[PDB]
């Protein structure tokens, strides 16, 4: 067993209107910092279900 | 034309102090720190 970062999150604000006009949500999160935009997937290698 | 009780008295309060009580509590706690390894310089 080793670390766990756990962060909390806005969502994207097209994400928020999907939220709350559907109730649910996108299984993906991304954020630009830098350059390059991150990008995380619920289990791995999922879809955007 | 012309024209009382007597006793003793023990006032009490409502009593606001609330109830202290020990608890004990069990927990462990982990810790990882993470290093890099270059000539002598551990980052
Ligand atoms: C997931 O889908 C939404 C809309 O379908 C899209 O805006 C978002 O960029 C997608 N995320 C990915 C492909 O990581």
């Amino acid at each position: 067993l080793l670390g766990s970062n756990t962060e909390y999150v806005a969502p994207p604000m097209w994400e928020i209107h999907h939220i709350n006009s559907h109730s649910q949500c996108y299984s993906s999160y991304s954020r630009v910092i830098a350059g390059t935009v991150f990008v995380a997937y619920h289990r791995d290698s999922y879809e955007n279900k | 034309t012309s024209m009382l009780d007597e006793g003793i008295m023990v006032v009490y309060k409502r009593n606001i102090v609330a109830h202290t009580f020990k608890v004990r509590v069990y927990q462990k706690v982990l810790t990882f720190r993470r290093s890099y390894a270059y000539h002598r310089t551990t980052y």
